[PDB]
RNA sequence: UUAAAGGAAUUGACGGAAGGGCACCACCAGGAGUGGAGCCUGCGGCUUAAUUUGACCAACACGGGAAACCUCACCCGGCC
RNA sequence: CCAACUUCUUAGAGGGACAAGUGGCGUUCAGCCACCCGAGAUUGAGCAAUAACAGGUCUGUGAUGCCCUUAGAUGUCCGGGGCUGCACGCGCGCUACACUGACUGGCUCAGCGUGUGCCUACCCUACGCCGGCAGGCGCGGGUAACCCGUUGAACCCCAUUCGUGAUGGGGAUCGGGGAUUGCAAUUAUUCCCCAUGAACGAGGAAUUCCCAGUAAGUGCGGGUCAUAAGCUUGCGUUGAUUAAG
């Protein structure tokens, strides 16, 4: 409510986020020519620094 | 206010339209407010198929005396499987396929192929 | 003076009675002959085809 | 997971039907059926599980059910 | 709490009528047919159809209910057209009438054409039901 | 002295009017209580320079309003 | 390669329940009622029409009409004070009135979830040592199924003491001291310690909420939060009693 007028009601609101994983033993050149072949706006995608 | 509504609700129903209701709410001819609404077609309003078989648009009019409020919502086709209108046909209604005419189902006769 | 209290079998129930759901009707049998056969009234959880104490033998059922 | 009696009814219920998937693959079934006569007449909640759960609060009382007391005057 | 609404009735009226020769008296090979043959949009109401689908299966095998599929209505053409018998229920050539019938056809001159042996009303007059509630 | 009074039907709403239903924000069978006490916190009243104000089943641990200041309106002063 | 696997854990696709099977009832209609099998034969919620209310909100809003004031400003800021003031009435609650208990010591099980910030200063904390407690320093870890954490939660359980007393029940009221947050603690922020030890013995009329993991007891976490919950919102744990004229 905007007020405090009403009788005690509550909204609940949820955002359920996923996430998964994938190791590989990939040279650190070919790993853009796996990421360039998505657009999908919806995900985020994330690769880890090459060190280990 | 009446010349208006018509114009659009024509407009949105000769595009296509499963069905549309528009409401605009306000100070109109007089000075009690009071809301004038335009229903066509058929429309859902509870579940979530009402969710992206309609989209809502609530406005703003800022008018020299007042401010009017429009709200908009149409109730989207099923039919494009595509750009239009969303797939996952509305939940509540059956498609039956019409079988076929069921010719030869008589004495045997046999081929080799 | 005193009644022998006597044990009755119930046969069908003739659905509830009382103004507020809470009394039923059973129709008992006295234990000795189902031909001899009264109609009385019972509260609580009834179960039909049960068996039943009557300190009291026979007076009346809900009837005005 | 679960209390102080919860576990023990899980656990009794485990070790009654370990035996059970026991001897329903390594002897026959003529031994599991004359068991599981046993372990059903009496009390059949040792080989299934008890389905009622949780059963969530809502936004207008202590509980799941009950309510705040209303007020009038 | 279990009446079928309007759209699973309607929708499985419609699976009998079109599909009888492909169904059965079984719940889950019914419940496969209509899964292939129907665009059900959920699992939910899939079966649920295929229920009232089983329903109807026993339900028309037993007799003629509002069945339009082929072979229930095929059957009553042999009774509609059929049984038309080798001697008739009108040509027995002995037949009875009354003295006053008898004189509506003499004036229609066929008194003796016919054979037309007669009966006589039993002389009463005692129809007219008797009148009042008791 | 007055712009209505009135008639017959219609849809409502209402009946300490009938018939059929239904709900633990209704009752029954009960439970846990609340109302009694101490304290917490909101409201009225009182008092106050001010004790800011909204709201009176569907207001009263509600304005997500647990204010030390800020929030902050209100009161007493001074700047900009 | 000095092991395989997925039961338990985590999800993802798919399956499964439909009054389908069997008896009874009913126009043998819709359906109802029992049983079988099965994990389950009614899990719990979200949305939610037409027509409205002179319901509430101009103090959520650079949503806004009109009116009012606009520099000795009803703008904005700063210092102090107040929204907490108390013969009283009422409403949601918390703790209780005890032995089906309270102490003291043992022994043992959770689930939901949250964590270092653009402005933004402050987050969750393990371990090691100082203190009797609140706390204080050192040294780490965590942007999190990686660390707090295998969240060693309370109730309960098992032993000890107390014995029908306003008692070792109850902990209001109040004095002195010690710490932490903050620019500032007095009108006590909160916390800790010793002392003081009030009503209250089950509650009139009246009234509220509720039928299965329900009610109730019991703790835990989000929100608010520099400081903080008797509040709300979630979570488990123990578990019932009953018009064609
Ligand atoms: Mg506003
Ligand atoms: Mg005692």
């Amino acid at each position: 409510t905007p007020c405090g007028e009403g009788s005690k009601t509550w909204d609940r609101f949820q955002m359920r986020i996923h996430k998964r994983l994938i190791d590989l033993h990939s040279p650190s050149e070919i790993v853009k020519q796996i990421t360039s072949i998505s657009i999908e706006p919806g995900v985020e995608v994330e690769v880890t620094i090459a060190d280990a | 206010v009446r010349r208006a509504c018509y114009g659009v609700l024509r407009f949105i129903m000769e595009s296509g339209a499963k069905g549309c209701e528009v409401v605009v709410s306000g100070k109109l001819r007089g000075q009690r407010a009071k809301s004038m609404k335009f229903v066509d077609g058929l429309m859902i309003h509870s579940g979530d198929p009402v969710n992206y078989y309609v989209d809502t648009a609530v406005r703003h009019v800022l008018l020299r005396q007042g401010v009017l409020g429009i709200k908009v919502k149409i109730m989207l086709p099923w039919d494009p499987t595509g750009k239009i209108g969303p797939k996952k046909p509305l939940p509540d209604h059956v498609s039956i396929v019409e079988p076929k005419d069921e010719i030869l189902p008589t004495t045997p006769i046999s081929e080799q192929k | 003076r005193v009644q022998p209290i006597k044990l009755a079998r119930v046969t069908k129930v003739l659905g509830r009675t009382g103004s507020q759901g809470q009394c039923t009707q059973v129709r008992v049998e006295f234990m000795d002959d189902t031909s001899r056969s009264i109609i009385r009234n019972v509260k609580g959880p009834v179960r039909e085809g049960d068996v039943l104490t009557l300190l009291e033998s026979e007076r009346e059922a809900r009837r005005l | 997971g679960g209390g102080h009696v919860a576990q023990i009814y899980a656990i009794r219920q485990s070790i009654s039907k370990a035996l059970v998937a026991y001897y329903q693959k390594y002897v026959d079934e003529a031994s599991k059926k004359e068991i599981k006569d046993i372990l059903i007449q009496y009390d059949r909640t040792l080989l299934v599980a008890d389905p009622r759960r949780c059963e969530s609060k809502k936004f207008g009382g202590p509980g799941a059910r009950a309510r705040y007391q209303k007020s009038y005057r | 709490g279990r009446v079928r609404t309007k759209t699973v009735k309607k929708a499985a009226r419609v699976i009998i009528e079109k599909y009888y020769t492909r169904l059965g008296n079984d719940f889950h090979t019914n419940k496969r047919v209509c899964e292939e043959i129907a665009i059900i949009p959920s699992k939910k109401l899939r079966n649920k159809i295929a229920g009232y689908v089983t329903h109807l299966m026993k339900r028309i095998q037993r007799g003629p209910v509002r069945g339009i599929s082929i072979k229930l209505q095929e059957e009553e053409r042999e009774r509609r057209d059929n049984y038309v018998p080798e001697v008739s229920a009108l040509d027995q050539e002995i037949i009875e009438v009354d003295p006053d019938t008898k004189e509506m056809l003499k004036l229609l001159d066929f008194g003796s054409l016919s054979n037309l042996q007669v009966t006589q009303p039993t002389v009463g007059m005692n129809f007219k039901t008797p009148r009042g509630p008791v």
